[PDB]
Formats: C-alpha cells, structure tokens, sequence
RNA sequence: AACGAGGAAUUCCUAGUAAGCGCAAGUCAUCAGCUUGCGUUGAUUACGUCCCUGCCCUUCACAC
C-alpha cells in the first residue's frame, strides 16, 4: 500500500484533516492549489511550514488539506497546524526520526502552535 | 548518536548519510587528495577530517562551517581519534 | 499645486505640494537622486523640494527675470542644474553649494 | 506620617550633623531637639534603631542611598568609643552592621576613601 | 474675520416646550402627547385594578 | 525682485477652532467665571439682581458677577487680533463648566441681553447662528488642555509675579508654539486657579488690574508683536 | 547629556504613591555609584532606566 | 569549502511563485523587508522593542495578556497594528489594520529608500518620553521602559488618527508621515511635540 | 423646525475580556415595545501598591 499518514488542526470550530502521503510535490487545500488559499493577507501564515523547512522536503510528497468550520483566520491557523503535523508524521512513520527531529526543533523554534492546539480554555479568578 | 555515516572518497569528498534510511543529507568538498581519515566528536558538534594532501580540517558539524584549517609537513596515512579526551592523532608519511 | 502620485494607482495621492501661487509649469524628478523633486513656476524660482520634508524646499533658485518652463539635470553631475527662462538666458546652478545664484 | 528608615534617616542627619560638629569645633581649637529630649546624639539615632519593628527594620535599612550608609558607619563608630552603649545593645549593632555591609558592598569596596578604611578598621576590632 | 449673530429665545425655559412655527404642527404633537400621557396611566389604572 | 502674489484680492482669515491645533495662536483663559442659572422663568444669577436668592443659595454674592466675564468677552472679540483671525476665547466657568467661544461670535452689547443667551447656553450646550451656518458658542469637555493648541506656552496673570513687557515676551518665544492667557475674571482672590494647568505666572504691570484691561493691554502687545496692526 | 541606571533592586514597603516606584539603580558608566530614584511604570530588576539629573536623591513621594 | 545539502533541484507539482522560494529563503516582512540589519539605537529600549524574531506577517494569534511584562516578547508591528484598531467602530478589525500598515510600510520605503521597519524602530524609540510627572500640584519621576514603548506606540497611533480624521488624507499617509517625521527627530509630528512637552513639564517640577 | 457623536456629574470593566457582526430558539416562572442561546472578528491598559477611600483580622524542634 503507498504510505500514508492523517492528522488534524484546530483553531476555535475550524477543523482541518491532512493526509500525507509518498507522491511529486502536490499541495492542495479544499481541492485547489495551496496557492489560491484566501485571505490573500493571510496566505504567508499557512506558507510558514513549507518555508520554514524547505520546500524540498515536500518535492516527494502530496499533501490533502480538507477544511471545515470556523472563520477564515481560524481555517488558516487550521490548515497551517494540520499541514506541519502531517509532515512531522511522515517523517517520522516513512523517514529517519533525525529528520523528524530537526523539523520538530524547527517548527518549536517559530511558533509551537505549529504542533501544539492553542485552547483558550476560560480560568475563573 | 548512531544516525549518520562519514564516508571519505579517493577524489576528496565526504559524503554524510543517515543510517536509519540510507539517505544522502550533506556533502563536504575541502580535500583535493584522497580523505584517509574522518571522526566526530563525542558531542556531534566539531568534526575532523585528513587528507593525502597534509591538510586536517576542522568543521562545525551542526552549522557546517570551516573552524579551521592546519597543514602538516607530510602525507596523513591514518587517523585514531579519543573522543573522552578530545585529541587525536595522525599518523604521517615521514 | 504640485501634487505625487502612485504611477497606475490613481485613487492613491502620496505627497500634495503648494510650490507656490503662480502656475507651476515644471515638475521634473531628478534622475540620479530619487528622493529630490525640483519644480519650476511661474513665480520665476525653480524651488528644489525633497521628497520627505514637503513643508519648506530644500533649496530654492532664483535669477530669472521671466518665466521659466525648461528643467534639466545634467547626467553624471547631480549637483548641477540647468534652468532655461523666456529671457534667452540658460541658466546653471550648483546646489552643492549654497546656490540662488547660477554659476 | 513618616515611616521606618524614612525616621532613621532623619535621625542620621540630626545626631551625626552634631557629631561632625563637635569634632571640627574640636579640631579647630586644637541643637533644640536633643537638648529638650536631653538624649546624646549617640543615644537619640540608637533609641531611633530600637523603635523600628524587627519586622520592617531590614526594609527600612535597604530604603537609604549610600551617602547615610557612610553616615551609618560613622554612627557605629562614634558609638564604639561608649563601651557602656555598645555592650546594651552589642546585638542589635552587630545586626544592623552586617546586614548594611552585605547589602551595599559591590559599592563600599569600590571607594578609595582612605578615611573610611580607618573607620571600618576601627569597628572592626 | 465674518461676524455673525447668535440666536436665542428671550426670556428661555428649557422646561417650557420648543417654540414651532406652526400652529396646527405644535396643536397636534400637544394633543398627541396628552393621549400618550393619558393612555399610559389608563392602563396602569386598569392593571392594577384586574390584579 | 521678488515677485508678487498672483492674486492680490482681500481673502478673509480662516476661522480658528478647537480642531485646528497646528496654527500660531493667542488663546486667553477667563478662568473662575460667575455663571450659574436657577429658577425664580431660569435666570442667569447676578450680584445685584439677585442677592435674597443668592444668600438663600449660601454662596457669597460678592463672587456672583458675570458682568466681568461680559466685559472680558466684549473687549476681546472686538479686538484688531480677533479681527486678524489670531484669537480664540475659552470660558472656564467657576462651576467647573467648560466654553469654548468660536471667533466669529458678535454678542450682545447690553449686559441684559447677553445674559439671556448664558441661560440658553448652559442649558441648550450650543447656540447656533442666526442664518444657521456653524455653532458660535459649545460647551465641550474638560480637561481644558486636550483642546489646547499641541505646543502651546501657558501663563497666568498673577498681581506678585515680576512685571514683564507682553511685547518683549511673545518675540522671544518661539514661533510654531501658541500662548494661552489665564485671567481672572473673579472680583478676588487666590491666583491659584490656573496653577495646575500653567508651568509659569507673570504679571503685566506693577499697578493692579481689572480683568478686562489686563485682556485689552495683553492682546495688544501680540499686535504689535505680530504686526497684526 | 543623558545617563543609564540600570535596576538591581525594586525597594518595598517605601510608602510611596500609588502607581510610583522606589527603585535602587546603579549607573551603567561606572558600576559601582548607586543612586535611588522614583519610577511611573511597571518596572522589574534588570531593566535600564534613562536619567536627565544623576544628583538627586528620591524622597518619598506619599 | 563547499558544503552541498541539495542535489536535485526541487520542482513541485503544485506551482509556487518565484517570490515564495526568496523567501524560502529568508523571512522577510510581507516578504519584502528584512529584519536582518534592523537594530533599537537605544540600548535601554532594547528587551522591550522586539524585532530578533522575524515574522511573515503581524496576525501571530499569541498569548500576551496572560503574565505581566509578555508584551514585551511581542513583535513591535503586530503591537502597532493593534494600537492601530481603536474608537470603537474599528474594534474587531485586525485584518484592515494589517492592510493599512502594509500599505504605510510601502509608502515609507517609497518615500525614503531606507528600510521601513527601521524607520518604525527609530520613531518608537524616538517619542518615548524619558521623564513623566506624577500628581502630589506635580513632581517629576522617571519612566520605565515598558511605559515608554506603549506610550510611544499609542502617541504614533492617536497622531495619525488625528491627523487624518477629517482631511482628505488617508490614514496609511498620514502614519507614513508621522512614523518619518518622529524617526527624524523633527518637531513636526504630533508625538514628539507630546514628548517635549511632558518632559518639559517634568523639568519644571523637577 | 431639528440636527453634525453629545457638558457637569455619575456608573461599569482585566483575555478569547471590552467592542463590532449576524443566525437560530421562544422550552409551565419572565420575555416578543423583547428574552435566551449559537458562532464569527477581537484589542489598549494594569496584573503592583496599601499613599488616599472603605471593609476586615490580631495584640513539638532550629532560628526569631
């Protein structure tokens, strides 16, 4: 079977699933390109992870983002958090776990909301 | 750590791979002779490399960089590094 | 009034200028030095404002005794600029120096 | 009203004000309120020390700019010379002393006063 | 500098009502306001009676 | 040979306001004015029209005069400055209430009538022209420093400060600033109304002064200063 | 001329004003001089503090 | 000495513009501005205007409120994006202030060939006022440098609003403006006007 | 005729908070002159101090 891996992002509603699998370099969001993603404004906040890491780690795989829910920063954050935590899968299940390592350290380093879910869960005082 | 291996060409390239999938991950181009020695320090921070041509260089595996670069008077044949102690020794042609 | 605009952005004004009250017929950017804009009116001085302080000009030339309707700044030579009035009289300044009076 | 170490200040400046007095009138040869409370200068700051609460009296220590530690010290020593005031009150010195000398000594050690080297010398012993 | 005259009311009463230039428009919003006031205090009456 | 403007027609000043911070100005205080309204019809209360009222009210009646705030506004607004579009009234009301006197305003010369317009002001919060065009008179809110010109030089007027040439003073302050005059309108008293507004006092003469020939004598000084003529 | 001071001990229990801070700060140029001085806003150790007058002494503020 | 961590060139399926692999990179602000050579010329400013972390863009949905001096950790351009939004109609709207600073960031560097973030730094440190006074009349006290940036950032921000509120300018212009006239130094902003003023204030009572 | 963001005084408020935007439901009391839910966008300023104003509490080692 080709190896592949699922993950999820969460911002507020907004859900994202990621599925990461073995192919050339194809990066979709809802059934189009990465690049066509609105808020134009916003579109580098879902870039981040590609830059960050380099694209040449994802010039060996596919990336399919289905979103659901929310506003459209929250389906930003979504996507952005679902598309790191699938690439850090895949390193980790198909590739060395180095690599898995640098790219945690990497995405730890920027902004950890990468991998971890940002609740805002309410405190009484 | 057990990840990566150094392998030193005749031609004067180390060539870095990562042992758990056998994938290339960096290459070094200093030495224009053959590499007769290469060693990685017990932290996996400063690496050496020798050389037919006398030179030893001095690498910053992490950041990969030149910390540095000696010459010897003659061809190193051989290479035995001690990583508790941080010195090693090389067995010249004269 | 000498007003700066977004090239292809109509909607858009940058920096509005009130050069003077008399007609303001010359409005030419210097060529080496972007950020100075030099204006020619009327008025018979040929003000050299900057870009970034649009309230008083850097520098401003005088010695016409008409109108003046032609600006050139000559290449390789920033400091120099030429200035040619209806007197039949082409006029050449120093703004390095302090100028108002043509070399 | 005034608060403790805002009190000892006030108090470092009236008995040691006298205490330079008396000592270049004497040198040359070679005020209301004490005189109506009928206290020496030594025992007016020392009675001030002994009000302060234990409690804020460290606080109150660390609120003075060094120009009273140097007027603190001089008091110390001034008082040396009582042998009767030093053993009542030899802990409550020691106390105070120290607790002076660990706080401010990056700033003591760095004067050159030859003066004050010889005071400390004296207090010491 | 233009010069201008202020406008005021003589001998003004905030209290009293705004003066309207016409009759029938200031005749009206008076009655119209009695039937407010007046209805209001009708059903107050009648409430507090049913209950 | 500097040329001339090309159109030397008479153009009107522009009308100075709250709004327009940036332009040199010259801006008088009459701090602690005596205006308060009651009932009897609302009436402005006066010192001696009304003093079985006033004593019933417990304020001292000595300190119940408008008639000087009148006086301070007539003598300003009919200044050559006003007249040069370079002035601009503020009323600090003992009461605490703050007015803000447009340039443009013409009030009534009699004391009766104007006191029929205070009435309306302190209770309408504006009165508006007579054609209807813009507001002249507009209570606003304190503090008054936030209206006040951005770099703007405050003084007061103060009988022990050293006496000073209002002349000498507005030449040697700088240009960009503006200056802000406090007078007393009271009849009386502390000159400490303006104390916490104001970085420094000064006084125009040796002599003692009335509140509105302080306001004439100061005003001119500017006019000369400033060559407004 | 304007000096640094940087903060090394934020002093409690001064009886200050509210919103103002008693603060013992040692000047950058030379290390040693230690001067105390009134502080506005939220201010912690380590921090550096620009002073227009390096003689006056703080006094309580009430 | 060579050190080679890419032997194929890396072509993707899915199409990236040209501008997207720059910044691949280096982060840059909106992609056009590094943070490489910007530096606070103030020392006693630094550890409270935070530009070391670049950032694609100023949303960063962060956590700053939670402990007392975050802020400070918090990029300046996010900060003054959301200085930006205020007066109660623009509340809610960060994307329009993320619009505005792009666009006045643009005209800064149109107007001025220097780095516009660098002009941003110089103001902020610039209209800090360095001396305040606190009511007893008035006594002079210091300021802390956490007060001066948001007192910094607020003065730029109200300025601007002010300005433009009911002229013809746009408030992308009259930021642009105010931001290069305060890193100037000259007396024509609003802020530094404020800041001469509260510490001449402060002089007097000192 | 009235009006161009609303004076003096006074009240409330510390993070998914203030504020803006709409969509649903009407759940035995209340509510439609409206009430309650739901999601979306989302900040500035404090997070110290008892100086002022109120309320409150006190007079089994070692070390003190």
């Amino acid at each position: 079977a080709v190896p592949s891996v699922q993950t999820f992002g969460k911002k507020k509603s907004a859900t994202a699933v990621a599925h990461v699998k073995a192919g050339k370099g194809l990066i979709k969001v809802n059934g189009s390109p990465i690049t066509l993603v609105e808020p134009e404004i916003l579109r580098f906040k879902v870039y981040e992870p590609l830059l960050l890491v380099g694209l040449d780690k994802f010039s060996n795989i596919d990336i399919r983002v289905r979103v659901t829910g929310g506003g459209h920063v929250s389906q930003v954050y979504a996507i952005r958090q679902a598309i790191a935590k699938g690439l850090v899968a895949y390193h980790q299940k198909y590739v060395d776990e180095q690599s898995k390592n640098e790219l945690k350290k990497a995405f730890t380093s920027y902004d950890r909301t990468l991998l971890i879910a940002d609740s805002r869960r309410p405190e009484p005082k | 750590c057990g990840n990566f291996g150094f392998i030193g060409s005749s031609n004067g390239s180390i060539t870095i791979y990562n042992m758990q999938s056998g994938i290339l991950r960096k290459k070094y181009k200093l030495h224009k002779r053959a590499v007769t020695g290469i060693s990685l320090d017990g932290m996996n921070r400063k690496m050496v490399s020798c050389g037919l041509d006398g030179i030893v260089g001095f690498y910053d595996f992490n950041k990969s960089t030149l910390l540095g670069k000696l010459k010897l008077d003659a061809p190193i044949t051989a290479m035995v590094y001690h990583r508790s102690s941080d010195l090693f020794a090389l067995a010249l042609d004269d | 009034l000498v007003s700066v605009y977004d090239s292809y952005n109509p909607r858009t004004i940058l920096l509005s200028i009130n050069a003077s009250t008399h007609p303001t017929h010359v409005t030419k950017f210097h060529t080496q030095d972007n950020k100075i804009l030099a204006t020619a009116s009327d008025d018979r001085v040929t003000r050299l404002w900057d870009i970034s302080n649009a309230y008083e000009p850097q520098l401003e030339l005088t010695g016409a005794t008409d109108y003046v309707r032609t600006l050139s700044f000559i290449p390789a030579a920033p400091h120099l600029v030429a200035t040619g009035s209806y007197d039949g009289l082409i006029r050449l300044y120093d703004t390095r120096s302090s100028g108002s009076t043509p070399i | 009203s005034l608060k403790a170490g805002e009190r000892l200040m006030e108090a470092l400046d009236l008995g040691i004000a006298e205490i330079e007095g008396l000592e270049a009138y004497n040198r040359d040869m070679k005020n209301a309120v004490l005189i109506a409370v009928n206290k020496t200068p030594e025992q007016y700051i020392m009675d001030t020390l002994l009000r302060i609460r234990m409690s804020q009296l460290e606080d109150a220590l660390m609120v003075m700019p060094f120009s009273y530690v140097l007027k603190f010290l001089k008091f110390i020593d001034t008082v040396m010379q009582n042998k009767t005031l030093l053993h009542s009150h030899l802990p409550l010195i020691c106390k105070n002393l120290f607790f002076i000398i660990k706080f401010n000594h990056k700033e003591l050690v760095s004067q050159k006063n030859e003066e004050l080297k010889l005071q400390i010398n004296r207090v010491k012993t | 500098i233009p010069t201008h005259a202020p406008k005021y009311e003589e001998n003004f009463n905030p209290d009293k009502k705004s003066y309207d230039p016409d009759r029938t428009r200031s005749e009206i919003n008076k009655m119209k306001a009695q039937l407010k006031k007046e209805r209001k205090f009708t059903m107050k009456e009648i409430r507090k009676d049913a209950k | 040979q500097k040329a001339l403007p090309a159109s030397l027609v008479p153009q009107a000043p522009p009308v100075l306001t709250s709004k327009d911070k940036i332009t040199k100005r010259m801006i008088v205080v009459l701090a602690m004015a005596s205006l308060e309204t009651h009932k009897i019809k609302y009436v402005l209360l006066n010192c001696d029209d009304h003093q079985g009222l006033l004593k019933k009210m417990g304020r001292d009646i000595s300190e119940a005069r408008p008639d000087i705030t009148h006086q301070c506004l007539l003598t300003l607004l009919d200044s050559p400055i006003n007249k040069a579009g370079k002035l601009q009234v503020y009323i600090q009301t003992s009461r605490g209430i703050l007015i803000e006197v447009n340039p443009t305003v013409r009030i009534p010369r009699t004391f009766k009538r104007f006191s029929g317009l205070m009435v309306q002001l302190l209770h309408k919060l504006s009165i508006r022209s007579v054609n209807s065009e813009e507001k002249l008179l507009k209570v606003i809110k304190n503090p008054i420093t936030d209206h006040l010109p951005t770099k703007c030089r405050k003084v007061t007027l103060s009988f022990d400060a050293p006496v000073i040439r209002v002349q000498d003073y507005i030449e040697k302050l700088d240009d960009d600033e503006s200056i802000c005059v406090f007078v007393g309108a009271m009849a009386r008293g502390k000159d400490n109304f303006a104390d916490e507004y104001v970085d420094e006092k000064v006084g125009l003469s040796n002599y003692p002064l009335s509140a509105s020939v302080a306001c004439s004598k100061f005003c001119h000084g500017a006019e000369d200063a400033w060559n407004i003529l | 001329p304007v000096t640094l001071a940087k903060v090394i001990k934020v002093l409690g229990r001064t009886g200050s004003r509210g919103g103002v801070t008693q603060v013992r700060v040692e000047f950058l140029e030379d290390t040693s001089r230690t001067i105390v001085r009134n502080v506005k806003g939220p201010v912690r150790e380590n921090d550096i503090l620009v002073l227009m007058e390096s003689e006056r002494e703080a006094r309580r503020l009430r | 000495f060579e050190v080679v961590e890419e032997f194929t060139p890396v072509v993707l399926a899915t199409p990236i513009p040209e501008e997207v692999q720059q910044a691949q990179t280096e982060i840059k602000l909106f992609n056009k501005w590094s943070f490489e050579e910007v530096e606070v010329k103030d020392a006693s400013l630094v550890d409270y205007v935070q530009v070391r972390q670049p950032i694609f863009v100023a949303h960063t949905a962060g956590r700053y409120a939670n402990k007392r001096f975050r802020k400070a950790q918090c990029p300046i351009i996010e900060r003054l994006t959301n200085s930006l939004m205020m007066n109660g109609r623009n509340n809610g709207k960060k994307l329009k202030a993320v619009r505005i600073i792009k666009h006045t960031l643009d005209i800064i560097n149109v107007l001025t060939d220097q780095n516009p973030i660098q002009v941003v730094v110089d103001a902020i440190t610039n209209t800090g006022p360095r001396e305040d006074t606190t009511r007893v009349r008035r006594q002079a006290v210091d300021v802390s440098p956490l007060r001066r940036v948001n007192q910094a950032i607020a003065l730029l921000t109200i300025g601007a609003r002010e300005a433009a509120f009911r002229n013809i300018k746009t408030i992308a212009e009259t930021l642009a403006e105010e931001l290069i006239n305060a890193a100037k130094g000259s007396s024509t902003s609003y802020a530094i006007k404020k800041k001469d003023e509260l510490e001449r204030v402060a002089k007097s009572n000192r």
